[PDB]
RNA sequence: UGAAAUACCACCCUGGCGCGGCUGGGGGCCUAACCCUCGGAUGGGGGGACAGCGCUUGGCGGGCAGUUUGACUGGGGCGGUCGCCUCCUAAAAGGUAACGGAGGCGCCCAAAGGUCCCCUCAGGCGGGACGGAAAUCCGCCGGAGAGCGCAAGGGUAGAAGGGGGCCUGACUGCGAGGCCUGCAAGCCGAGCAGGGGCGAAAGCCGGGCCUAGUGAACCGGUGGUCCCGUGUGGAAGGGCCAU
RNA sequence: GUGGAGCCUGGGAGUGAGGGCGCGAGCGAUAACGUCCGCGUCCGAGCGCGGGAACAACCGAGACCGCCAGCUAAGGCCCCC
RNA sequence: GCUGGGGCUAGGAGUGAAAAGCUAACCGAGCCCGGAGAUAGCUGGUUCUCCCCGAAAUGACUUUAGGGUCAGCCUCAGGCG
RNA sequence: GUAGGGAAACCGAGUCCGAACAGGGCGCAGCGGCCGCAAAGUCCGCGGCCGUGGACCCGAAACCGGGC
RNA sequence: UGGUUCGUGGAGCCAUGGGGGAAUCUGGGCGGACCACCGCCUAAGGCUAAGUACUCCGGGUGACCGAUAGCGCACCAGUAC
RNA sequence: GGGGGGAACCUGGGGAACUGAAACAUCUCAGUACCCAGAGGAGAGGAAAGAGAAAUCGACUCCCUGAGUAGCGGCGAGCGA
């Protein structure tokens, strides 16, 4: 039967207009007091997943 | 960080918002930290005060 | 006269008493629900509003049920080990294994941080009350063998070492370009803007001589924000920023 | 330097038990067809061919098919040959 | 005490002067049908021909270590030159 | 499929972070002589591989239900 | 407690085992806690074709099988054993 | 009038486990297998105390779509209007 959308992927990740997979940087959910303002600021941005991992995630989103 | 080396927040004294997290040794420093920091809401430097984390 | 001032009329406090409603407990009795029993049963006898049983609360509970009970390893078990830092092994780029050889981390500092100004060690010899191998003082020699919070290595006085003054850049908003690299992480970073610190200034400042001092998600807390709000306005509860 | 070279994008893998030898070390006993790395090589997949009495990995050499033709390699040239 | 006939007790259950004994010739949980083609990171097996290329047994991480994901190495198509 | 960016309100060849008119992230643009050629995209056929099913085939020891 | 996409979630709705327990239209249920506004609907009685499912049975037809195939059985088969 | 029977289909009352989550308990397999009661050529459902945002629609059943959407979920595996 028809493939199901993986909802863990759908909730964490976005496929961009050209087919990149963009996610939120990790590492700032907690334990942030002794992290420089540089670490916190930069971890607040989106990044582009490396191609091998992006190809896997995209197959999980067959209808995006 | 330990039982005597606590983490804490710095609260802008004018607009009340907590803008900074840091640490101190409460044996060496029993009194509240007071430090002039740049507050991005007031957009200027302000005395910030130690507050419970 | 005090703050208030009187006889009498209320209403209400105070705290208690006697009646009463309404129950909350307890003690005693009763009989009729309910239970037991009796050649007799629309009855008599016994128990009795308990016990049994229904719903719900917490508790004890291998009698039973489903399972869990790590890996490496000169076989397995036992012992040891599991992440991170330093040195060697490592064959002069990088990287490189063994239950190979040695150590250390799971902290700390409100200054042990920024800037400005100043200062220079250990050690050896001679000399000086108590005062010594070694306390403090004076001279001469002494490039770094001292110091740099803590392992080791690198680095270092033309300071990163010692002292003082003013300070909070132990910034907010970003970030060219790179190191490293399977991912995800880790690392370095000029410069631009906001508002500052020190300095006459050139300038420096996004913690600490550097390399360990750490933990991805999920779930939840707290402070902001005022973005969503299930017909509508709110609210409930979410999101976003910070921890 | 034109090579079954290199680079970019994408489709399909398989492999993640290696092993011997030479050199450089550690471990072991300046032991092991021992073990664990590094550089290389061959076997693996060339148990096809010549030599080494026989013999994956030593020496020689990379088998498209055929020939009762010639030259060589290592190794050999008394006989088995 | 032994024995005939007639009866009752069974599967997490019986029965057991206790051996986990016996419950229809294998009982630490009977047999049959069914869920059912359970599941098996294990072992085995996998069928015509010819042509070209042609690996790996490493690294990281892994309740991981004879299994995997990614990278490395092979192969095909397009492109670059 | 023809628009993307943002958690979203929303805005839109832009948008998000931001005080920024700063910087960055993710985005935005045919060949020939009106024509032919080609193409975004999409539809169908064919083929490789993937997902869901027992999913290349055979094989447990077992677990459960209902009966004997 | 169950049903629903809803596994306690902000948890409404529909169903109900236990306890409490109404009203007759100005009555009552719903629009996802709740309150207001605005709308929708009329619970606690019952019935109702057709369109849908299946294939013991009859027929029609196959880029379905052809006796190890096709039903377990082409034949005296749910038989012998 | 009832009783019993009928391949499969249907409704109601009860209701697993292997398995998947590369262990496992919530979760999944699944209200499936299966037992039982009842129905009939069908059964169930059915004439709004409906939907839910349309100032709207207008019983029920069934197919296509909406849609693997909205959501649910040790926010895992998966489930799924
Ligand atoms: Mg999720
Ligand atoms: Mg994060
Ligand atoms: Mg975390
Ligand atoms: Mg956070
Ligand atoms: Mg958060
Ligand atoms: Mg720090
Ligand atoms: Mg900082
Ligand atoms: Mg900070
Ligand atoms: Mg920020
Ligand atoms: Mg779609
Ligand atoms: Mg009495
Ligand atoms: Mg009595
Ligand atoms: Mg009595
Ligand atoms: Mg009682
Ligand atoms: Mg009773
Ligand atoms: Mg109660
Ligand atoms: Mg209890
Ligand atoms: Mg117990
Ligand atoms: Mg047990
Ligand atoms: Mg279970
Ligand atoms: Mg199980
Ligand atoms: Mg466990
Ligand atoms: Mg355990
Ligand atoms: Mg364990
Ligand atoms: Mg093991
Ligand atoms: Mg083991
Ligand atoms: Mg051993
Ligand atoms: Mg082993
Ligand atoms: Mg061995
Ligand atoms: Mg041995
Ligand atoms: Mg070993
Ligand atoms: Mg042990
Ligand atoms: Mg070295
Ligand atoms: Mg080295
Ligand atoms: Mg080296
Ligand atoms: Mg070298
Ligand atoms: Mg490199
Ligand atoms: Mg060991
Ligand atoms: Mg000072
Ligand atoms: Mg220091
Ligand atoms: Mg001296
Ligand atoms: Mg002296
Ligand atoms: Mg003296
Ligand atoms: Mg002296
Ligand atoms: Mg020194
Ligand atoms: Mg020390
Ligand atoms: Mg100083
Ligand atoms: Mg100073
Ligand atoms: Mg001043
Ligand atoms: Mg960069
Ligand atoms: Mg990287
Ligand atoms: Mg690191
Ligand atoms: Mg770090
Ligand atoms: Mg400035
Ligand atoms: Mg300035
Ligand atoms: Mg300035
Ligand atoms: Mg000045
Ligand atoms: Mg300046
Ligand atoms: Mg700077
Ligand atoms: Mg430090
Ligand atoms: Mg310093
Ligand atoms: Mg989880
Ligand atoms: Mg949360
Ligand atoms: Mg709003
Ligand atoms: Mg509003
Ligand atoms: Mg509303
Ligand atoms: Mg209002
Ligand atoms: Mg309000
Ligand atoms: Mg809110
Ligand atoms: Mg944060
Ligand atoms: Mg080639
Ligand atoms: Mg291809
Ligand atoms: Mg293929
Ligand atoms: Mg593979
Ligand atoms: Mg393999
Ligand atoms: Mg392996
Ligand atoms: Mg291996
Ligand atoms: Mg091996
Ligand atoms: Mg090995
Ligand atoms: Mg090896
Ligand atoms: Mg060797
Ligand atoms: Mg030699
Ligand atoms: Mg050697
Ligand atoms: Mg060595
Ligand atoms: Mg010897
Ligand atoms: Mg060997
Ligand atoms: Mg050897
Ligand atoms: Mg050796
Ligand atoms: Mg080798
Ligand atoms: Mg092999
Ligand atoms: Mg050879
Ligand atoms: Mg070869
Ligand atoms: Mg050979
Ligand atoms: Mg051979
Ligand atoms: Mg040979
Ligand atoms: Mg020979
Ligand atoms: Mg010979
Ligand atoms: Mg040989
Ligand atoms: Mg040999
Ligand atoms: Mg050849
Ligand atoms: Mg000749
Ligand atoms: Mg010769
Ligand atoms: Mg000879
Ligand atoms: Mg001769
Ligand atoms: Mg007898
Ligand atoms: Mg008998
Ligand atoms: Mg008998
Ligand atoms: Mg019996
Ligand atoms: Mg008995
Ligand atoms: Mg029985
Ligand atoms: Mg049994
Ligand atoms: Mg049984
Ligand atoms: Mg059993
Ligand atoms: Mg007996
Ligand atoms: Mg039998
Ligand atoms: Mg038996
Ligand atoms: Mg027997
Ligand atoms: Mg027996
Ligand atoms: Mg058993
Ligand atoms: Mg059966
Ligand atoms: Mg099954
Ligand atoms: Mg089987
Ligand atoms: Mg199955
Ligand atoms: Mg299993
Ligand atoms: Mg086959
Ligand atoms: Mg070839
Ligand atoms: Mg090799
Ligand atoms: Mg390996
Ligand atoms: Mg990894
Ligand atoms: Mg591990
Ligand atoms: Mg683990
Ligand atoms: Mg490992
Ligand atoms: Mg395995
Ligand atoms: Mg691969
Ligand atoms: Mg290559
Ligand atoms: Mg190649
Ligand atoms: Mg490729
Ligand atoms: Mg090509
Ligand atoms: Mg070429
Ligand atoms: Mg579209
Ligand atoms: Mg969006
Ligand atoms: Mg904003
Ligand atoms: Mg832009
Ligand atoms: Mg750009
Ligand atoms: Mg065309
Ligand atoms: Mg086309
Ligand atoms: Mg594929
Ligand atoms: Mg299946
Ligand atoms: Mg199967
Ligand atoms: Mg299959
Ligand atoms: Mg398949
Ligand atoms: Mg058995
Ligand atoms: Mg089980
Ligand atoms: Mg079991
Ligand atoms: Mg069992
Ligand atoms: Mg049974
Ligand atoms: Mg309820
Ligand atoms: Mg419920
Ligand atoms: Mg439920
Ligand atoms: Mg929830
Ligand atoms: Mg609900
Ligand atoms: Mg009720
Ligand atoms: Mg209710
Ligand atoms: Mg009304
Ligand atoms: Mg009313
Ligand atoms: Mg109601
Ligand atoms: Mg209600
Ligand atoms: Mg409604
Ligand atoms: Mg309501
Ligand atoms: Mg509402
Ligand atoms: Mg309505
Ligand atoms: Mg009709
Ligand atoms: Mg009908
Ligand atoms: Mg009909
Ligand atoms: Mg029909
Ligand atoms: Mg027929
Ligand atoms: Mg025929
Ligand atoms: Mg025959
Ligand atoms: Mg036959
Ligand atoms: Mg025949
Ligand atoms: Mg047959
Ligand atoms: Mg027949
Ligand atoms: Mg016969
Ligand atoms: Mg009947
Ligand atoms: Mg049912
Ligand atoms: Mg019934
Ligand atoms: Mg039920
Ligand atoms: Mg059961
Ligand atoms: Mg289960
Ligand atoms: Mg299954
Ligand atoms: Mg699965
Ligand atoms: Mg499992
Ligand atoms: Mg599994
Ligand atoms: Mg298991
Ligand atoms: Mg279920
Ligand atoms: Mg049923
Ligand atoms: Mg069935
Ligand atoms: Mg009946
Ligand atoms: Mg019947
Ligand atoms: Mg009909
Ligand atoms: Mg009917
Ligand atoms: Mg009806
Ligand atoms: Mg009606
Ligand atoms: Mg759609
Ligand atoms: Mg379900
Ligand atoms: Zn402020």
């Amino acid at each position: 039967p028809k493939m199901k959308t993986h909802k863990g992927a759908k909730k964490r990740v976005k496929i961009t207009a050209s087919g990149k997979v963009v996610a939120m940087k990790t590492g700032k959910r907690h334990l942030n007091w002794q992290k420089s303002g540089k670490e916190i600021r930069q971890k607040g941005r989106k990044f582009v997943l490396a191609k091998p991992e992006a190809e896997r995630i995209k197959l999980l989103l067959p209808y995006e | 960080a330990s039982e005597v080396r606590i983490k804490l927040l710095l609260e802008c004294t004018e607009c009340k918002r907590r803008n900074y997290a840091t640490e101190k040794n409460k044996r060496n420093t029993p009194n509240k930290l007071e430090l002039r920091k740049y507050c991005p809401w007031c957009r200027k430097h302000t005395v910030h005060r130690e507050v419970k984390i």
